[PDB]
């Protein structure tokens, strides 16, 4: 028919090759020293996380008994609920500020699609054109919102004040800072405002606030840094959570100049500016203060879990050795 | 042009409709849940390069037709299935799903504000529009890269069928061939093989060496180059010299044409510029035993249109052939008419005993004598013909050439009339006996057969020739041993007959083709209709219980019908190695068709899938091209379906979680390029390069065919196994992140708690579980294999961040929306200690159960690969 096939290791299939092979003494030991090394590591997470002191609060008011029930049906538009919490343990480090919706499933298809992304990085066509996928939020009456979409009109709008009451009794403020709480990335990659311009003002030309927004989307910050698209709750609230209930960092505490713990152990009232409805749907809405440790976070689900699965490594190692031994 | 190439490869698959009329279901902004951008990308690809790969073979045509100027596979059918499987579960999910989100929009949707947005949506056509979002958004559950890929699988392992040196001819120059590149995996999966035994296991190098005159044998060493003329070139070392110098002088009638007929009744393209007087036979007998009467003296000079120049002694004596009645496989033998000098006109014919026994004389005294002769040459595989004669009164001639000349004119047809007038003179004709030529099987054979049938490949050999040239051979080639009890046919007429009124290490038998077809049997209608199909069926399972069996004087007709048999009324899969014209029928029949290049034309090559040169290198062909292909086949299958099954699902879980909305829980083009690019390489070159063990330990051990025939390492439970196994994964690939995700997960300044980061992990946990999946696949771990794997993973992680970085995001803001989401989800350490635990979680369970399953049950494989030797 032809000439010879050219003798090759890749056409005659006899090409080098290492054949791993499970044996005992190749599958036995990549479990203990997993389980020698998941164990530690699962101690090092656990009490790490149990080491980071953190106190949380619902402050919805659904409940009975709670005193400012009175949110529940604001007669009036502002209705402001006081709540008092005690810290047995200061804090040291820095200390993040925090908010929670429980059963909020911010992550609804319906829900998610529901933004002019390429509205949201300022294109100049995307602001007078709002993308189909903010379909019912396109436009007020005459004009598309410029915010367009179900989240970024569903913008969670309340503002939790920390007050330290000392021996005095008189309340003393404690510092947030409104910077930082988002990603470098989305400040200046993802979202931006519109081009040119100086003024935000005259940047949002014909176009309305979402309706639920009380204010327009101009000064939403005083900062000319921190308003627009730019804003810093903005960002961390429209940058969906994976969940019905999450959360997300509300505000900045840096540590103090002076060698005292950032939050003193002590009495603190928490002052709350209830605009958020979430009582309809079997909401709740939450404030977390946390430490940090310079190991991430409070994340007892990951110490927990390796632990769990560590040992189980170990289970499952010193369960092979016996069968090993049986059926030499 | 290249559009009708599409056209017709969309419609008759199953699938390929399907992603088809799924692109307008993505097409309206109304059910727009995933781009088109998902499913047209990797359309295209799969239909792109699944037409590349066939497009080579038009423009080779054309270019071939210009300057000179149907099989389908096991495993394509259970694909077909599947996909109306995952029709089926995709749908049935999505409405299962549908109550679920029925519920969801009623409840908690209506008070929802977050929302409800002040359209009237009743919670039931909230359901039914999700309806089609649960299909889209699971559309991959579908694999879309499956057809294009199982096409380059057969296509590399069909070129490992035509490079292997060791199925590769030495003189003849004649390399295997893989014409067929469609049922690779089919090789694995050979239940029954079919053979002719002339030029399948035999070489076609045929020597004269005895012959039957009178009755008496001729060619035993009693009373010797051959040097008295010039016509006996000395290329034939003969014995008994009572032959030699009994055409010396003496010569008696019968044994004087007896050699004249051998030099005369044939169809050689006789050459004489040479001066040696070559010869050169379409047929190897014909060639043979025409060179026979050569060395005798008779040798045949020339032959013109009508007139032949056959000599004797030098005594050149000039016949005029006025007709030739030709030899055609389903006639089985040729005859002559030829007027001599003289005046006369003499018959002559030749060929096999049973087709010319039918038309002995009433009674020859060479009879009896001849037919225990016979039996004598063949009991050591001799290939013997009978010669026989006649002559006719010139009143005879008269009315038998006019219907010639009815029939010599071409015009349309011309098959019928030559057909009638062959047989009715041709009944009767004087006898002299049957010559007798040994065609030794090829070296390698029996260790093939054995080989084979070790590895549990039932071999028939198919043959319209002696009933005892092959059942000689098959003990000459291990075909057949002691312990098998051959049975004569007699025993199952009364046998199965018996079984019949009851419902009113190996076996083997001996039959006849003129005898097959009477159990075949070839309101009375009806009841003889299923009288003969119970016979049928039966006597193939009488049949299919064999590992060897002797179905022979079986026309080309025939051959293919038996193919046909087993093929349908048993399901088994069939290969056939064949040969010559006369197999041409049978090799598109059998499932594989493999033709030997033989000795007798390129008509059973041409008409085959895979063809080769000898028996021998059926070897390779299934123990080590095969077994491989099969392995390398449905591993590829197994891992194909988990990857996406385990793919998706998380969208099933992410479900719960969002209002049962079906959102994406990847980012949008982790989806196109899952199926085509993150885990295309590995599984493909797993797919070429899997050696279980090595071709030398491969041919070492046939028992390692067992998995392909049984079908064990792929099944329908081990498809909804790809499933589960994929449901268990997609949840850990899920709830691992989710519980890391409930709590914070290093939440500082850089807090990744999002949904996105949440879908980076996810789809990080996805490809290295599953590259780490096919590595802990792959049992020969070749260079290119870890870098397929290893380079797979490198090459999601290396993109991605292409695809997230910041320099992407301004081409396409809103169909590339992930942006520094890996870069800010892979730097922290809480994420990757939760990706190793998810991979761990994925793995450790993984490699826990191979080693608890390989210890309590290990594979054949495995059990022969835990040596070194
Ligand atoms: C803080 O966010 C909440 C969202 O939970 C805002 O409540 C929403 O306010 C808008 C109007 O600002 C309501 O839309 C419509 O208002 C008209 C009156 O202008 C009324 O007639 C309609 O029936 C409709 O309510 C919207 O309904 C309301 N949300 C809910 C769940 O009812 C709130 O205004 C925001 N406040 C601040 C200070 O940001
Ligand atoms: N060219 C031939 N001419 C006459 N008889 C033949 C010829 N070849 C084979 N035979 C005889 O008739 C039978 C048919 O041989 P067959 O298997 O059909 O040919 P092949 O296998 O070489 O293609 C054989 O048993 C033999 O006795
Ligand atoms: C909370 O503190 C305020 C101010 O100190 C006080 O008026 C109020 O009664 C306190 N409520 C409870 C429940 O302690
Ligand atoms: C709580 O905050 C509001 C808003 O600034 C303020 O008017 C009020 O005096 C504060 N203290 C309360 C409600 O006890
Ligand atoms: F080898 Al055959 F017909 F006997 F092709």
């Amino acid at each position: 028919k032809t000439r010879r096939p050219d003798n090759t290791a890749f056409k005659q299939q006899r090409l080098p090759a290492w054949q791993p092979i499970l044996t005992a003494g190749t599958v036995l030991p990549i479990f203990f020293i997993i389980g020698l090394i998941f164990i530690p590591i699962g101690i090092g997470i656990f009490v790490t996380s149990n080491n980071i002191r953190e106190i949380e609060i619902d402050y919805t008011g659904t409940e009975p008994s709670s005193p400012c029930n009175k949110c529940l049906s604001p007669d009036v538009t502002p209705c402001f609920c006081t709540i008092n919490f005690t810290l047995e343990k200061s804090f040291e480090g820095n200390v993040f500020m925090y908010y929670g919706l429980s059963n909020f499933y911010q992550n609804h298809r319906r829900y998610v699609k529901s933004r002019d992304d390429s509205q949201l990085n300022g294109d100049s066509s995307a602001l007078l054109n709002p993308s189909k996928e903010c379909e019912p939020y396109r436009r007020n009456e005459d004009k598309p919102i410029a915010p367009c979409g179900a989240i970024a009109n569903s913008m969670f709008n309340d503002t939790l004040e920390l007050f330290l009451i000392g021996n005095d009794s008189y309340p003393i403020p404690i510092a947030l800072k409104k910077k930082g709480i988002a990603w470098w990335t989305d400040k200046n990659v993802k979202f931006r405002n519109p081009p040119g311009g100086d003024n935000l003002e005259e940047r949002f030309k014909g176009t309305t606030k979402p309706v639920n927004w009380l204010k327009p989307v101009y000064m939403l910050d005083s900062d000319p840094d921190n308003n627009g698209f730019i804003n810093e709750d903005f960002i961390v609230w429209m940058r969906t959570a994976a969940l019905p209930t999450f959360r997300k960092l509300y505000r900045l505490i840096e540590r103090k100049s002076d060698l005292h713990p950032t939050l003193p152990a002590g009495r603190y009232s928490l002052n709350v500016t209830y605009n958020y409805p979430v009582h309809y749907f079997d909401g709740r809405k939450r404030m977390i203060l946390s430490t940090i440790s310079w190991m991430g976070g409070k994340n007892p689900f990951l110490g927990i879990a390796y632990i769990a699965v560590g040992s189980i490594s170990f289970l499952l190692g010193v369960v092979l050795l016996v069968i090993n031994h049986k059926y030499r | 042009t290249f559009i009708p190439m599409n056209l017709f490869e969309q419609f008759k698959r199953a699938a390929n409709l399907y992603f088809l009329a799924l692109l307008i279901l993505q097409a309206v902004p109304q059910i727009s849940t995933l781009a088109w951008y998902t499913t047209l990308v990797p359309l295209l690809v799969v239909l792109g390069v699944t037409a590349i790969k066939d497009l080579v073979d038009d423009v080779a045509r054309h270019k071939m037709d210009k300057e000179i100027n149907f099989k389908r596979t096991k495993i394509d059918y259970l694909m077909n299935y599947m996909v109306y499987t995952i029709f089926v579960v995709l749908i049935l999910l999505s409405a299962g799903l549908a109550i679920g989100h029925a519920y969801w929009e009623a409840q908690v949707g209506n008070s929802s504000w977050y929302l409800y947005d002040g359209e009237d949506d009743t919670p039931s056509y909230r359901g039914f529009l999700i309806f089609w979002g649960y299909i889209i958004v699971l559309n991959t559950m579908v694999p879309i890269s499956l057809y294009v890929s199982v096409e380059v699988i057969r296509l590399g392992q069909s070129h490992f069928i035509n490079w292997d040196l060791q199925m590769y001819y030495a003189e003849k120059d004649t390399p295997a061939k893989a014409r067929t590149t469609t049922l690779n995996e089919q090789l694995g999966q050979i239940h029954y093989i079919f053979s002719d035994k002339t030029g399948t296991l035999t070489q076609n190098i045929m020597t004269f060496k005895k012959c039957c005159i009178n009755g008496q044998i001729y060619g035993d060493h009693r009373d010797v180059d051959f040097s008295w003329n010039t016509y006996a070139d000395g290329k034939l070392a003969f014995y008994d010299h009572y032959l030699i110098e009994q055409i010396q002088s003496g010569k008696e009638p019968e044994v004087r044409q007896f050699f004249f007929l051998l030099a005369v009744c044939h169809t050689v393209m006789v050459d004489r510029t040479d001066g040696q007087l070559n010869y050169q036979a379409a047929s190897p007998d014909e060639g043979a035993l025409v060179n026979a009467a050569r060395n005798f003296g008779f040798a045949f000079l020339a032959r013109t249109q009508n007139t032949i120049t056959i000599s004797e002694l030098g005594t050149e004596r000039t016949y005029n052939v006025l007709a030739i009645l030709d030899f055609n496989s389903d006639r089985k033998r040729m005859s002559i008419i030829v007027r001599t000098p003289e005046g006369n006109i003499k018959l002559y014919c030749k060929g096999a005993d049973t087709v010319i026994y039918e038309r002995l004389h009433r009674m020859n005294p060479t009879k009896q004598e001849t037919q225990d002769a016979l039996d004598i040459f063949a009991n050591e595989t001799l290939r013997t013909l009978c010669l026989c004669y006649k002559e006719i009164e010139e009143k005879e001639f008269t009315e038998w050439n006019k219907k010639f000349m009815a029939a010599s004119v071409a015009s349309t047809n011309r098959d019928e009339a030559l057909d009638k007038v062959y047989e009715e003179i041709e009944k009767d004709l004087i006898l002299l006996g049957a010559t007798a030529i040994e065609d030794k099987l090829q070296d390698g054979v029996p260790e093939t057969i054995s080989k084979l049938a070790k590895a549990d490949i039932k071999i028939w050999v198919l043959t319209g020739d002696k009933k005892e040239t092959a059942e000689n051979i098959g003990f000459a080639c291990e075909l057949l041993t002691e312990d098998t009890t051959i049975c004569y046919g007699e025993d199952i007429n009364s046998l199965l007959h018996a079984r019949m009124e009851n419902q009113r290490g190996n076996r083997a038998l001996i039959i006849t083709g003129s005898w097959l077809n009477e159990i075949l049997l070839e309101q009375s209608k009806r009841r003889l209709e299923a009288k003969k199909e119970q016979r049928q069926k039966n006597f193939v399972d009488l049949a299919c219980e064999c590992s060897a069996v002797i179905c022979c004087r079986v026309t080309p007709k025939q051959k293919a019908m038996v193919v046909d048999l087993v093929k349908r009324y048993k399901k088994a899969i069939t290969l056939a190695i064949g040969d010559g014209a006369n197999d041409v029928n049978m090799i598109k029949t059998a499932h594989i068709g493999v033709g030997i290049s033989g000795q007798e034309g390129m008509q059973a090559v041409m008409s085959s899938d895979y063809s080769f040169a000898q028996f021998r290198y059926l070897q390779r062909l299934l123990l080590v091209h095969g077994r491989w292909s099969y392995i390398r086949m449905c591993k590829f299958l197994r891992y194909f379906f988990y990857k996406n099954f385990a793919f998706t699902l998380v969208h099933f879980w992410y479900s719960f979680f969002n209002g049962y909305s079906a959102q994406t829980a990847y980012e949008d083009w982790f989806i196109t390029l899952y199926n085509v690019l993150y885990t295309s390489l590995p599984v493909l070159l797993m797919g070429l390069l899997d050696q279980d063990v090595s071709d030398k330990l491969s041919l070492r051990f046939p028992g390692l065919y067992i998995v392909g025939q049984r079908d064990l390492l792929f099944n329908y439970k081990r498809f909804f196994v790809s499933l589960l196994h994929g449901v268990l994964t997609s949840m850990i690939l899920f709830f691992i992140p989710l519980g890391a995700y409930l709590q914070t997960v290093g939440q500082d300044g850089e807090a990744p708690s999002d949904y996105q980061s949440f879908a980076v992990t996810i789809a990080s946990a996805l490809v290295i579980t599953v590259n780490f999946q096919i590595g802990l696949d792959t049992s020969y771990w070749t260079f290119v294999n870890a870098f397929s794997i290893f380079g797979s993973i490198a090459l999601y992680f290396g993109i991605m961040f292409d695809f997230h970085s910041a320099g992407i995001h301004v081409l396409f803001p809103s169909a590339f929306q992930f942006t520094g989401t890996a870069s800010n989800a892979l730097r922290q350490p809480y994420i990757w200690l939760t990706i190793i635990l998810t991979v761990a979680v994925c793995l450790l369970p993984v490699v826990a159960i191979r080693f608890l399953s390989m210890t309590i049950w290990p594979s054949e494989s495995d059990k022969i690969q835990k040596h070194r030797k």
